[PDB]
């Protein structure tokens, strides 16, 4: 029942008031049963009847689902989680299995009516307020406010998880090597005893608990293989995620897309690719829970793109201290990498894909080197460790990136992994100008006004040309002109820039990109054998630059 | 221990409000020392356990002074001093000494224990809660906020000014030729001695501090009399290939907007035509005219560059090349106050962002050494990968701003 444990003082919001919104009349039916529902609550002392001196009130709603046989009552919260104080999630996230080592014997506890267990401060429950309506409209509202902490209020999980920590504290210093973990409502305590000694050990963890008033039902994980934690079955030797299952339905109403949302959430962090953007901008454009919202098409394209992830089967094997951590990494789809974090060949721990946007353009390499970066930072947060890093790569090929690129980077230990997609530079721009080849003066511009502008050389043999472009930057233009001197050109050539814009994107020697121009840019770059883009300093007396403007600029 | 004291009231700037950064992921090496710490720390009553309604958090992290020492917990205050009311009069310093900088040697001392006695006023802590990472989130976070002046802030050095300042006196007394200065937790020690007769002028200060309480570990040193500075240089292949003149005359061009006492002209007329950049032009005798003035200008000193204490203090740094990286600390553009070039890496030190970390910080104590302030840094690094590796290396008590960038053609037009 209600924990006599000291209760945490709740704020609300500096200046905001307690919530006063009104409640909209249910069915006949539904009204009794939300009555009886709470008669039974006010007789365990989670909620109490209130009067005409309380100005506050919350949103009471009756979902017609029956959860394991259950047709309860729906508050919502909305608004008061509004006024509702900041708090603070402690963690970096949720945990995941291949943190666990090998733990002999394992129990899983649930916590049943686990926040309906600890109290609520006093003084925030005149908030907390909300109100039954009447049946005979001639008699009036049947009103309540909470004493125990709410199961959609804003604090709930923060403060119960702190409720638990404080009484756990005293058993866990006791018995230093069992382990306990804690999340929502399910505990997990697991060491290295035989079934009795370690029994006893629950036994004990059981009984602790009920005298601070958490009941630990007879729903209890007793030592029998699949144990289910999270979202997980734990294995003597392996732990796979139980499968996810998101409604199939036509009408959604504001309380489905909400719970789904998350589902999402929660799904989200067990997968990747998972979203959740779309369908969130619902729930923002309309009020009340029963009122139906019909998807979009970005929204219900979500739903079928993260189902279609939520089906990929996971699973892995537990982490062994003893050994070192090894993560190879792979090339695929022109964009695409793959992972994998191991112990023991083929023994995987922790399995995914790394794919994202390198820049406006990009590089192959320095796109792995972000892969690596961000495996590293997992690894950190799930073993405490780095990992050694297996990577498809020559070695003289990284040590010839570092050389040039301008930009500090760095990759931690790692070993050549010869296998196919190798990842290497493409087109290596040379330092010094060739002797020989033919020296293009590009240019190019175009009018903001129009779009249209002009772009072409005036080699050093004489040659010349133009063009006239439709729709184009005062920029993109100028990319263009560097496009013309590489196709109209040998084997080997010595373009020259007034940009330095364009300098830039082809100095880093991209791979891939958004821009097509500069796609195409790259391929030819790659075809030929002795490229130099050199630089040269606009409206001035230079060189070929000088005249190569006058025809490519506008009135003169 | 805590001595009897009335608190000193501190409030956050207006309209601001109290930090709530997060907490970076810490390896298991980290987190275990910051564990012990903080049982301690905990045990002589400087900080207290906290609950969830604190909104509040600031990073913690744990360093290491030197090789094979003892872990230092470091707090990353950056937040909480831009938002904590800048103080009266009493500064973190004083009117700094202009002559830190042309000392014999300057040896740097950690007085951090110090604020470890005097108490923090009861309001102003909830604002300092920090929490503990805990490895693969098994267990809710440690959370604590200071009871006493901690080590990071700003607040401190500014309330225990007076303090320090009387405990000083006598040193300053018996020894009126020695420049001391301090930055935050940091005792910044001067003398035109010798080293062997300058280390011992530090230990008895040592002493001395240790007997008025204070707990100083052993000893930092620097030269700030081999300080020098890195000019704008011009090439020894003088108007020859048709490339070289374009090299040139594009150098020279960006050093207008520093010194626009150089011309183009006599350079760009050799640029006439429309010629292969391969080719040997002729080095006139009007070109030459131009480039012995365009070599001149260089080796002067600018005008108008003159320090400024209201403006903050930004720097850059371009890498180039092997274990070499070059620096400008200005406050307006094109305005230089400082260009230097910190180069000392081969081989074990050949790590990136080892590197630029350590470069980072000797530009750092260079700014507080000179004006007695951090600059703001803009950083030739991608911000999440340099993320992942500075406090691997991190050995200073503070922090310095940085910012992220993206260096064009600049590594050419310093080195």
């Amino acid at each position: 029942p209600i924990s006599p444990i000291e209760t945490v003082p709740v704020k609300l919001k500096p200046g905001m008031d307690g919530p006063k919104v009104k409640q909209w009349p249910l069915t006949e039916e539904k009204i009794k049963a939300l009555v009886e529902i709470c008669t039974e609550m006010e007789k365990e002392g989670k909620i109490s009847k209130i009067g005409p001196e309380n100005p506050y009130n919350t949103p009471v709603f009756a979902i017609k689902k029956k959860d394991s046989t259950k047709w309860r009552k729906l508050v919502d919260f909305r608004e008061l989680n509004k006024r509702t104080q900041d708090f603070w999630e402690v963690q970096l996230g949720i945990p995941h299995p291949a943190g666990l080592k090998k733990k002999k014997s394992v129990t899983v506890l649930d916590v049943g009516d686990a926040y309906f267990s600890v109290p609520l401060d006093e003084d925030f429950r005149k908030y907390t307020a909300f109100t039954i309506p009447s049946i005979n409209n001639e008699t009036p509202g049947i009103r309540y406010q909470y004493n125990v902490l709410p199961q959609g209020w804003k604090g709930s999980p923060a403060i119960f998880q702190s409720s638990m920590t404080k009484i756990l504290e005293p058993f866990k210093k006791q018995n230093p090597d069992i382990v306990i973990y804690q999340y929502i409502d399910d505990l997990y305590v697991g060491s290295d005893l035989e079934i009795g000694q370690h029994r006893t050990k629950i036994e004990e963890l059981r009984q602790h608990l009920l005298r601070w008033g958490l009941t630990t039902p007879d729903k209890k994980h007793q030592k029998e293989p699949p144990f289910l934690w999270m979202g997980y079955e734990l294995h003597p030797d392996k732990w796979t995620v139980q499968p996810i299952v998101l409604p199939e339905k036509d009408s959604w109403t504001v309380n489905d897309i909400q719970k789904l949302v998350g589902k999402l959430n929660w799904a989200s962090q067990i997968y990747p690719g998972i979203k959740v953007r779309q369908l969130s901008k619902l729930l923002r454009g309309t009020k009340a829970l029963t009122e139906v919202i019909p998807l979009t098409e970005e929204a219900e394209l979500e739903l079928a793109e993260n189902r279609e992830i939520l089906k990929e089967p996971v699973h892995g094997v537990y982490y062994d201290p003893s050994k070192d951590l090894i993560a190879e990494i792979q090339k695929q789809g022109q964009g695409q990498w793959t992972y994998q974090i191991y112990q023991e060949p083929f023994k995987n721990l922790k399995t995914g894909k790394y794919a994202r946007m390198r820049g406006a353009h990009t590089n192959d390499v320095k796109q792995l080197t972000e892969a690596v970066q961000k495996i590293t930072t997992e690894s950190i947060v799930i073993w405490g460790k780095t990992p050694k890093f297996k990577l498809p790569i020559q070695k003289e090929t990284w040590e010839t990136w570092w050389t040039e690129y301008w930009q500090a980077t760095w990759i931690p230990e790692w070993e050549f992994v010869n296998t196919p997609p190798l990842v290497k530079l493409w087109y290596q721009l040379e330092k010094e100008p060739i002797v020989g080849a033919e020296t293009f003066y590009v240019d190019g511009a175009a009018n903001r006004e129009t779009k249209l502008g002009k772009a072409g050389y005036v080699t050093n043999k004489g040659r010349q040309k133009v063009v006239p472009l439709t729709n184009t930057t005062n920029q993109k233009t100028e990319l263009q002109a560097i496009y013309l001197a590489l196709q109209d050109s040998g084997l080997e050539v010595n373009i020259v820039t007034d940009s330095q814009y364009a300098l830039g994107i082809i100095q880093a020697q991209p791979d891939k990109s958004e821009s097509e121009l500069v796609n195409q840019i790259i391929e030819q770059l790659i075809k030929k054998e002795k490229v130099y883009l050199a630089w040269v300093p606009a409206h001035k007396g230079i060189g070929g630059n000088e005249q190569v403007d006058k025809l490519v600029s506008a009135g003169i | 221990p805590i001595s009897p004291i009335e608190t000193v009231p501190v409030k956050l700037k207006p309209g601001m409000d109290g930090p709530k950064v997060k907490q970076w992921p810490l390896t298991e090496e980290k987190i275990k020392a910051l564990v012990e710490i903080c049982t301690e720390m905990e045990k002589e009553g400087k900080i207290s356990k906290i609950g969830p309604e604190n909104p509040y958090n600031t990073p913690v992290f744990a360093i290491k002074k030197k090789d094979s020492t003892k872990w230092r917990k470091l707090v990353d205050f950056r937040e909480l001093n831009k938002r904590t009311q800048d103080f009266w009069e009493v500064q973190l310093g004083i009117p700094h000494p202009a002559g830190l900088k042309k000392k014999k040697s300057v040896t740097v001392l950690d007085v951090g224990d110090a604020y470890f006695s005097v108490p923090l006023d009861e309001d102003f802590r909830k604002y300092t809660a920090f929490t503990i990472p805990s490895i693969n989130n098994e267990t809710p976070g440690i959370r604590y906020q200071y009871n006493v002046l901690p080590q990071g802030w700003k607040g401190s050095p500014a309330i225990f000014q007076s303090s320090m300042t009387k405990i000083l006196e006598p040193f300053k007394k018996q020894n009126p030729d020695i420049v001391i200065y301090q930055y935050i937790d940091d005792l910044y020690v001067g003398s035109d001695l010798e080293i062997g007769q300058h280390r011992t002028k530090i230990e008895e200060l040592r002493q001395h501090l240790l007997r008025w309480g204070l707990t100083t570990p052993d000893g930092y040193e620097l030269h700030p009399d081999k300080w020098t500075v890195q000019p704008i240089v011009l090439p020894e292949k003088d108007s020859w290939t048709v490339n070289d003149i374009q090299k040139l005359v594009g150098k020279l061009n960006w050093a207008s907007q520093i010194y626009p006492g150089i011309k183009v002209r006599q350079l760009s007329k050799l640029l006439r035509g429309t010629k292969a950049l391969t080719e040997v032009i002729p080095l006139t005798e009007e070109a030459e005219l131009e480039l012995a003035e365009n070599r001149e200008i260089l080796k002067e000193p600018v005008h108008g560059v003159y320090y400024d204490p209201s403006k903050d203090l930004i720097a850059e740094i371009q890498k180039q090349g092997q274990g070499q990286w070059t620096y400008q600390i200005y406050q307006e553009p094109f305005k230089n106050l400082k260009t230097g070039k910190y180069a000392r890496m081969r081989g074990a030190h050949t790590n990136d962002v080892k590197q630029l970390t350590e470069a980072v910080q000797k530009i750092t104590t260079e700014s507080i050494v000179i004006w007695g302030k951090t600059p703001k840094f803009k950083l030739p690094i991608q911000k999440e990968t340099w993320e992942t590796w500075w406090t691997e290396y991190w050995q200073a008590t503070w922090i310095p701003e940085w910012e992220f960038v993206n260096t064009p053609p600049l590594v050419k037009l310093w080195y």
